[PDB]
């Protein structure tokens, strides 16, 4: 059905050139993807470690499908912020059933809703996502080294091409040439893994390669070194791809340089797919007998990359003033955590890494969407700040400080504590979700021995805690250099707002300042929805976590 | 002896301050196990507490005469103050000893 | 908590965080209709957290016997 | 907050509450601060825990009569 | 004056005999085994669900 | 539902009315602070309904509700006779914190309120849950809300002295977190009932005692580690400053009575020494700066060390005296801190804006009132008989001696120091001189407000100190099963 | 056990820290924004790989040493080595207390790392049922007395049935007076 979508909708922007056109072509990426939750939520109606489909090339398990769902999600969320247009203008006159349904409103919309902004005229940013998320739920169900390289490449590919779509930003494009330069040296290193895979093996088959390892793990003229050094070089790309220290430094330029509605998709949707698959992949080369082929396990590669990453995900970002810049780092410190999970292998450790990637998805993208709102409120501010009049790209990424954030509490309350509810996520301060994440993920590997990374996890908490500290102080304990607009609030600048009837007979004329401009709700409707997820997590625990339980006792079963 | 209260009912052990085949898993009869040693020795504390009294009427009593006419209830006090102390149940709970 | 009262309330409480992350008033009497539908879908999603829960229980417990028999009759063979 | 009573500040003493608040911002690492600071922090209680372990459960006056001992070890 | 007044109010008596509210006070407030009955089940299931956990957790790969 | 549920739910229902009457309405902010104070009214008329129905001598939890509906994270709420009285000074505290900030907030009041009301069920939570983990979640939980009731409502070095709570707060408490999530995983619950059962190995012990002890000696305060507390309980509000001394000080000293007494008794009884070296260190270091300290608001805070170590010392002695005695004492620092943060930060700097002691002499000529009950205050937390401060000192001292004899008559030094720190400020302020030369004109006595909170603090004070046995009865039999020993006459009966 | 020539195993960490920090000194070199050149590796860089091969040689070498010395392999000497190396790191600074913190930061970590065990490669397993070693030691509820004794000692408020008969031999042993308190009632 994502095949179908990208079919369809190519086809319909191959015959227009209608800027206009582009809004309706994201609502309906979002009906697009709404089928594909229908066909796979039908799809889980058995249990296995997985069935091979299309020839063995693709694989179906429980935790493919709950993971192709997820992420189909997580992509109607991000379209809805290019589906809808940022602020919308209501009047308690026009509030109800009858109005909203039979009634309509005419007035000049176009300098209140942005209507032909940027994000709101690229007409094939709709369809590129729809690649991206394609590559991504291809690499969640690959049985085979070409079916890994061919789906990590569309996914990798569009990324790029994603991170380049504001053609004309110097930021963007330097940005976009940044990741696929990294990228493909990236790939290079994801494709010699595979090539000694196959040229040791002969197989190109994973289930294969699981039995000459099965094979090999027991307590001579053909040692099986090459699975546990090409996984190594394998995973290498992997953690590129993932930005997991050492290999980072791409990450915070990439995420700043690019536009704000851009690093929503990419800074989230890559990790959903890489991270599900590595899972699959440290099960079944786990050596349940102690001997010479556990000495160099590749695994050992993500515990120094977890322990690296909790490092500098934490230290370097105490001294950063750009919020995008710090957002990348406090990626880096989550993927850290993420990392131990997966490199522990138990079922605690894989209950809590599951768990750890869906709650840290759905909160880094409530981080989002809340500086994106933020930056679309200030159009009734103005301020006189000599710093902000020389950022780049003002328009591609309103808040780009942590400055511009200064006595934010004063202008909106409720959207400053929705971004403190977040941020104290991130900490992991109970009773916040962000919180039963890290819980399960140290008592995962201190139940197993991991008591050293423990202890080194939970000091870069604490320093790690200092920067997010630095971004609440600076909402709430000044106030603010922004000023509302003058002009908006004169007394003689009102616009005129037209009530209509179904026979477009005038019901009623209005009159309206900036005090009836509003931020749309799409946005203010998926904040509260993720804050209070956050919130009320320890009231409605019993369905997520029993979800994750039930995942691992097949993964592990028998 | 004195009549036993109304209200020294509803409080009085029913078991033996033991732990002595008790099933730990078996919360209520742990929990009386529990609350069977505390009264015990409590009872112990409060009967040094009411000799103690005793022997300080006959202090007053008798005055000089005191050093002669008050050391039965001299002995007795002195036996509960090293016999009875609160010292709880949690070492009795999680330590079996036997005569042997 | 009961699940049903748990969603009702969570779907007024998603309304009230709105307008104040709007900035819009609560309860102005021509939209009091958003309280009713934001409840009813609290109430709806629930109904489905509820068959959630009632076939997760069944497949905990069946595993939990599972490991029972696997642990039984690995001691079995063990006896010889 | 509210307006407080008039108070004749005085330059000097306002000064010196500013010298204290500030104060560690120069604390440095010579050979004076190092001996009061080893003293106080490991000597005293180091050696105040030596005598806390050497006497532990020494002594007990509890119900001890004349012909008995107060030592318990 | 008060609680010269409250005080010889609320005396029991001569020998036992308590008056009406002592009497309705140690009514109210009886729970002679409803926290032990209670308490014991929750034990039994928080047993329970310790052992559960150890079961799912510690199987075998 | 349970009634200790009702606790919980009244803050959350007057923290809904202050954010929806200004729906019903431009609200003056007076109808604001009515709605916040009679919400904490009820919840002390609640707490005192349970206090009339306890059970004084139930070794099974009180007030309890059958859930028999499990999950992963369920809240269970049980009162015991170790945990009542924490619970009412909670309640009887909270009034007064509004009550006494009343006027000297004058900006973001709803935020304000909205605070301590989401504080006080916080902190009455953390008494009433009957896990360990579940008791982490809400001892850290309050770690927000006072991050921001300080940037927001603090003086002058407050962002640093927020900074420093949150992040000492959180690494202390991070270290109880992975000794919570051992026992977790030993036992397969941290549900009291299971705990108190369990044994653990004493190496086991020994390294969850490394654990609990790192968080709790980073919450005592220990003199080494009081860093935060100095800036804290200084540059936070005067509520803040009530609530942080009173309530979340405590938060250890209950946590002691659960985490460690019960379940790791051979790891307290061979580790007592090194407690009782660092309790011993913090009475003489503290005392000896609590001298020298030319804050005023700061010298109060630096008391609160020295008073703390007397009853962690006591809660290590394994006697019922120092027992009961460390709760006392802990409540008899309660009532009596919080008169004098009344005093320091809520009426010489409402009316001086100053806090440095080189600006007071001779109030007592202008503010006889003051003078009267900031001496009752100074003699309290010099542990004068009479109040509450004096019988939570002589228990926990004794405890202290009959454990360990040396550090107990090390700890009994305070006997001396605070008594010196005590009337030497209380004479530089009120006393010594005449009505000082900074001040240019007349300043007003005691108001109605300020008189009442400090009447009934006050009162507190002198009546548990006349009749402790109002306290002391409902602990005699739950303290009883903290107890770790046994006597060669009286045990293993037949 | 059997003896290592601390020698010999001290020049090796020496050649494996300093062969890895030579590696630096290169990236150095390589992202030189100047024509220095490539000898610049040894000349302008070479203290980069000297104080790799200090600390290299000290540790291995003072670890092996100290394992020697104590007749013993165990976390102990990771300690010893690791505060050597600490100690070899700040001579380089020329800083007496930045000699000591960095002793006392690099031999803490190498103790915590070794005696928690090694994290960083396979974590030993024990290969034991791990739901009859949970289960023990959750319903392991009671002791036998004569184990927990050992731990704590009979005495400090632990007084079990007969501490009198025994303190009376103990008191005796050791101070040599016989114990027979007084009667304290003038009849019988
Ligand atoms: C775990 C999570 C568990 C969650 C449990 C439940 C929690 C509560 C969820 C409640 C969801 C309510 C959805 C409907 C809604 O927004 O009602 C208010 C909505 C807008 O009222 P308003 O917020 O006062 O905005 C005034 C104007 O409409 C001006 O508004 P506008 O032009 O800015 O945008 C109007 C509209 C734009 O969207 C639409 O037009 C809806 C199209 C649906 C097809 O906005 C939305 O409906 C956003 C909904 C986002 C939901 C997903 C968030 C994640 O009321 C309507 O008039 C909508 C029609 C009634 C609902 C029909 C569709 C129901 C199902 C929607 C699924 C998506
Ligand atoms: C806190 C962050 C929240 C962010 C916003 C999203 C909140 C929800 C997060 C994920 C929860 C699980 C959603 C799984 C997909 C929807 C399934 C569901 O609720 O009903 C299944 C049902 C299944 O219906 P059905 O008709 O196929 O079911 C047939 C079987 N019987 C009749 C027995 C029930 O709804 C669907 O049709 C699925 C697709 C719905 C459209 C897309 C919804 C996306 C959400
Ligand atoms: C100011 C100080 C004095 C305050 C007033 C004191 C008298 C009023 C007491 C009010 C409470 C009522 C009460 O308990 O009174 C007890 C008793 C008078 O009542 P009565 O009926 O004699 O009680 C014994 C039973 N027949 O009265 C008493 O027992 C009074 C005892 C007063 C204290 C005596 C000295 C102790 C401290 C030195
Ligand atoms: C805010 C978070 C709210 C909760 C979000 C998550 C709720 C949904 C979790 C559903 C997954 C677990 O719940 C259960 O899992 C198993 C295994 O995957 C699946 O169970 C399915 O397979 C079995 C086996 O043949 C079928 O007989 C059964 O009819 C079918 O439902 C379903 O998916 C679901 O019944
Ligand atoms: C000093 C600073 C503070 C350091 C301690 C902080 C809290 C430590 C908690 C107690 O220490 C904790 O002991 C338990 C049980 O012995 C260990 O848990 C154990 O589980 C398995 C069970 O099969 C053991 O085989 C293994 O040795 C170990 O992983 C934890 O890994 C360790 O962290
Ligand atoms: C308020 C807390 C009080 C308790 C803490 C202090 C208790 C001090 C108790 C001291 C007495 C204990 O018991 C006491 O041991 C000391 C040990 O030297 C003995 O003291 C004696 O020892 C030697 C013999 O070895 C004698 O020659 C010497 O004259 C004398 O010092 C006493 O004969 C004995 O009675
Ligand atoms: C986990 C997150 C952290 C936990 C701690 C949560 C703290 C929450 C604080 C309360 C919520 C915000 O509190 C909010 O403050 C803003 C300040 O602009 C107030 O907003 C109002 O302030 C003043 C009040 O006179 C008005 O003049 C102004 O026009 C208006 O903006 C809101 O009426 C109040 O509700
Ligand atoms: C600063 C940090 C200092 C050390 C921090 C705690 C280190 C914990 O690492 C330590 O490892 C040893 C050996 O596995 C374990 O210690 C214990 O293990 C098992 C239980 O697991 C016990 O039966 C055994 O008696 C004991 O050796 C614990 O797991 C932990 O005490």
């Amino acid at each position: 059905m994502i095949m179908i979508s990208i079919l369809s909708l190519l086809l319909s922007t191959s015959v227009t050139l209608r800027r206009d056109m582009s809004i309706l072509f994201n609502r309906i990426s979002i009906i697009a993807l709404a089928y594909c939750i229908l066909h796979d939520t039908m799809s889980l109606s058995f249990i296995s470690k997985g069935i091979g489909l299309h020839g063995g090339l693709l694989h179906i398990t429980n935790l493919t499908q709950i993971f192709h769902i997820f992420i189909f999600i997580i992509s109607i969320l991000i379209l809805q912020l290019t589906s809808f247009y940022p602020r919308k203008v209501w009047i308690p006159e026009y509030s109800s059933l009858k109005d909203i349904f039979f009634n309509k409103i005419l007035y000049y919309r176009t300098k209140i809703i942005n209507k032909m902004g940027e994000h709101m005229k690229i007409i094939e940013y709709p369809l590129i996502l729809l690649f991206v998320i394609s590559g991504a739920v291809f690499l969640i169900s690959t049985n085979d080294l070409v079916s890994i390289f061919l789906s990590i490449e569309l996914q990798s590919y569009g990324l790029y091409l994603l991170s380049t779509i504001y053609r004309n930003s110097e930021l963007s494009t330097t940005g976009g040439l940044i990741y696929f330069l990294l990228g493909g040296l990236s790939s290079c290193f994801i494709l010699l893994g595979t090539s000694l895979l196959y040229v040791n093996s002969g197989t190109t088959s994973l289930d294969g390669l699981y039995i000459l390892n099965s094979i090999s793990d027991v307590n001579s003229w053909y040692k099986p070194y090459y699975l546990n050094f090409s996984l190594l070089i394998f995973s290498i790309g992997f953690l590129f791809k993932v930005s997991a220290a050492p290999f980072h430094f791409w990450s915070p330029d990439v995420y700043d340089a690019i536009p704000t509605i851009v690093t929503t998709f990419v800074a989230i949707i890559a990790k959903i797919s890489i991270f599900i698959f590595l899972l699959e992949l440290v099960y079944y080369t786990n050596s349940n007998a102690n001997s010479y082929l556990s000495e160099f396990s590749w695994t050992y590669a993500l515990l120094i990359s977890s322990l690296l990453s909790l490092i500098i995900g934490t230290v370097v970002g105490l001294t950063q003033f750009r919020i995008k810049r710090l957002l990348a780092y406090s990626t880096i410190s989550h993927v850290g955590f993420i990392l131990l999970a997966l490199s522990v292998s138990s079922i605690e450790s894989t209950q809590a890494f599951i768990f750890y990637l869906i709650q840290y998805s759905i909160s880094n993208l409530n981080a989002f969407f809340i500086l994106i709102t933020i930056g679309f409120s200030l159009y009734g501010y103005v301020t006189n700040n000599k710093e902000y009049k020389s950022l780049l790209d003002k328009n591609n990424s309103p808040i780009q400080l942590i400055s511009q954030l200064k006595g934010y509490f004063y202008i909106n309350p409720l959207l400053s504590l929705s971004l403190a509810i977040t941020i104290f996520s991130f900490v992991g301060v109970p009773p916040l979700v962000g919180f039963f994440a890290k819980q399960m993920v140290l008592s995962a590997a201190l139940d197993n021995g991991y008591i050293f990374l423990s202890l080194i996890a939970i000091i870069t908490s604490v320093i790690g805690a200092v920067y997010y500290l630095n971004v609440i102080k600076e909402i709430f304990f000044y106030s603010p250099e922004h000023e509302v607009n003058p002009v908006l609030n004169e007394s003689d600048s009102n616009f005129s707002l037209r009530i209509l009837n179904e026979k477009n007979v005038l019901i009623r004329s209005v009159l309206l300042k900036g005090r009836n401009i509003f931020i749309s709700s799409p946005f203010s409707i998926t904040i509260s929805i993720i804050t209070n997820v956050i919130l009320l997590f320890i009231f409605m625990n019993k369905e997520w976590l029993s979800m994750g339980t039930i995942l691992v006792q097949i993964l592990f079963s028998a | 002896p004195t009549p036993e209260s109304e209200a020294f009912l509803a409080k009085k052990p029913q078991v033996p301050p033991t732990f002595d085949g008790v099933d730990y898993e078996d919360n209520k009869r742990l929990k009386q196990a529990q609350d069977a040693i505390i009264r015990e020795q409590w009872v112990q504390v409060m009967m040094g507490r009411l000799v103690r009294e005793e022997l300080s009427k006959c202090y007053y009593r008798e005055g000089v005469n005191h050093l002669e006419k008050c050391g039965k209830l001299r002995e007795r006090y002195l036996q509960l103050l090293a016999n009875a102390k609160v010292k709880g149940y949690l070492f009795e709970q999680q330590n079996y000893w036997s005569k042997e | 908590v009961n699940r049903i009262l748990f969603w009702t309330g969570f779907g007024l409480a998603v309304r009230f965080w709105q307008l104040g992350i709007e900035m819009r008033p609560f309860f102005n009497r021509k939209s009091l209709w958003a309280y009713p539908l934001f409840g009813g879908v609290g109430a709806s999603f629930g109904y489905w957290l509820q068959s959630i829960d009632e076939k997760q229980t069944k497949m905990l417990e069946e595993r939990k016997q599972a490991i029972l028999e696997k642990r039984a009759r690995r001691a079995q063979r063990q006896a010889e | 907050g509210l307006q407080h009573y008039k108070i004749a500040m005085d330059p000097a003493l306002v000064r010196l509450g500013s010298m204290i608040s500030n104060r560690y911002k120069y604390f440095r690492w010579t050979k004076r601060t190092a001996l009061v600071s080893f003293m106080y922090v490991v000597v005293v209680p180091s050696t105040i825990g030596y005598l806390a372990y050497k006497t532990d459960g020494l002594w007990d006056l509890r119900a001890k009569r004349r012909g008995d001992l107060i030592s318990e070890r | 004056a008060s609680s010269f007044v409250i005080y010889n109010i609320s005396r029991p008596g001569p020998n036992g005999e308590p008056s009406s509210l002592h009497k309705w006070f140690s009514k109210i407030s009886d729970y002679k085994d409803e926290w032990e009955t209670r308490n014991t089940l929750m034990a039994a299931a928080l047993e329970q669900a310790a052992h559960d956990k150890h079961l799912l957790l510690t199987a075998e790969r | 539902m349970s009634l200790l549920y009702v606790l919980l739910i009244i803050p959350i229902i007057g923290i809904f009315l202050i954010s929806t009457i200004d729906s019903f309405y431009f609200f003056n902010v007076s109808y604001y602070k009515k709605i916040a104070l009679i919400t904490t009214i009820l919840n002390l008329i609640v707490s005192l309904i349970i206090y009339i129905l306890f059970d004084f001598s139930n070794n099974q939890f009180q007030f309890i509700q059958e859930n028999l509906d499990l999950s992963f994270y369920d809240i269970y709420l049980g009162v015991d006779g170790v945990s009542i009285y924490f619970v009412l000074l909670t309640t009887i505290i909270m009034p007064i914190a509004l009550v006494s900030n009343w006027n000297s907030i004058t900006n973001n009041i709803k935020s304000y309120l909205i605070i301590m009301l989401l504080l006080e069920t916080l902190l009455l939570a953390v008494f009433l849950v009957l896990d360990v983990l579940l008791f982490y979640i809400f001892f850290e939980s309050i770690l927000p809300p006072l991050f921001i009731l300080i940037g927001l409502f603090g003086s002058s070095n407050k962002v640093r002295a927020s900074f420093y709570i949150f992040l000492y707060t959180l690494l202390g408490s991070l270290f109880l977190l992975l000794s919570i999530l051992t026992m977790s995983s030993i036992v397969g619950t941290t549900y009291f009932d299971v705990l108190l059962k369990s044994s653990f190995e004493y190496t086991t012990q020994l390294f969850l005692f490394f654990g609990i002890f790192i968080a709790f000696a980073v919450k005592t305060p220990v003199w080494g580690l009081n860093s935060w507390l100095l800036r804290a309980h200084v540059e936070s509000p005067l509520g803040g400053s009530i609530v942080l001394a009173a309530i979340v000080l405590k938060l250890s000293l209950y946590g002691v009575f659960r985490l460690i007494l019960p379940i790791l008794p051979q790891a307290s009884l061979n580790l007592t020494y090194i407690v009782y070296a660092i309790g011993a260190i913090t009475v003489l270091y503290a005392s000896f700066s609590t001298l020298r300290t030319v804050d005023v608001k700061e010298l109060i805070a630096y008391s609160s060390v020295a008073h703390a170590a007397i009853y962690l010392m006591g809660v290590f002695s394994n006697t019922i005296q120092g027992l009961e005695g460390a709760i006392l004492l802990g409540l008899a620092h309660g009532f009596v801190s919080s008169g004098l943060f009344i005093c320091a930060g809520g009426i010489l700097y409402d009316r001086t804006g100053t806090r440095l002691i080189y600006f007071f002499r001779g109030l007592t000529q202008i503010m006889p009132l003051f003078s009267l009950f900031f001496f009752i205050l100074c003699l309290g937390n010099a542990g004068t008989p009479l109040t509450l401060n004096f019988v939570g000192e002589f228990m926990s001292l004794y405890g202290t001696l009959e454990r360990l004899p040396i550090a107990g008559m090390l700890a009994s030094t305070s006997i001396i120091f605070s008594a010196a720190y005590s009337i030497y400020m209380y004479n530089r302020i009120a006393f010594g001189g005449s009505v000082s030369l900074y001040f240019i004109d007349c300043f007003r006595d005691l108001t109605k407000r300020e008189f009442f909170i400090l009447f009934t603090l006050v009162s507190f004070t002198v009546i548990l100190g006349i009749y402790p046995s109002f306290v002391l009865d409902g602990l005699h039999y739950n303290i009883s099963s903290v107890v770790y020993g046994i006597e060669p006459n009286a045990s293993y009966l037949t | 056990y059997h003896p290592k020539d601390a020698v010999h195993l001290g020049l090796k960490g020496a050649a494996v820290v300093g062969g890895i920090g030579l590696l630096f000194a290169a990236v150095r070199t390589s992202l030189a924004r100047k024509n220095v050149g490539p000898w610049a590796i040894f000349t302008r860089n070479g203290k980069l790989a000297a104080t790799f091969a200090a600390v290299g040689g000290a540790y291995d070498f003072t670890r092996a040493a100290a394992a020697n010395l104590r007749e013993k392999e165990d976390w102990v000497n990771n300690g010893i080595g690791g505060l050597f190396a600490g100690a070899t790191m700040g001579l380089t600074t020329g800083r007496i207390p930045r000699v000591l913190g960095f002793a006392a930061l690099t031999g803490v970590v190498l103790a915590t790392a070794e005696y928690a065990g090694s994290g960083l490669r396979g974590v030993f397993k024990r290969d034991v049922d791990e739901y009859e070693r949970k289960e023990f030691l959750r319903k392991n509820r009671r002791r036998p007395i004569e184990e927990t004794l050992a731990e704590i000692g009979e005495g400090r408020g632990i007084k079990p049935p007969g501490y009198y008969e025994r303190r009376a031999q103990r008191l005796k042993e050791k101070y040599g007076v016989d114990i027979n308190p007084v009667c304290a009632d003038p009849d019988q």
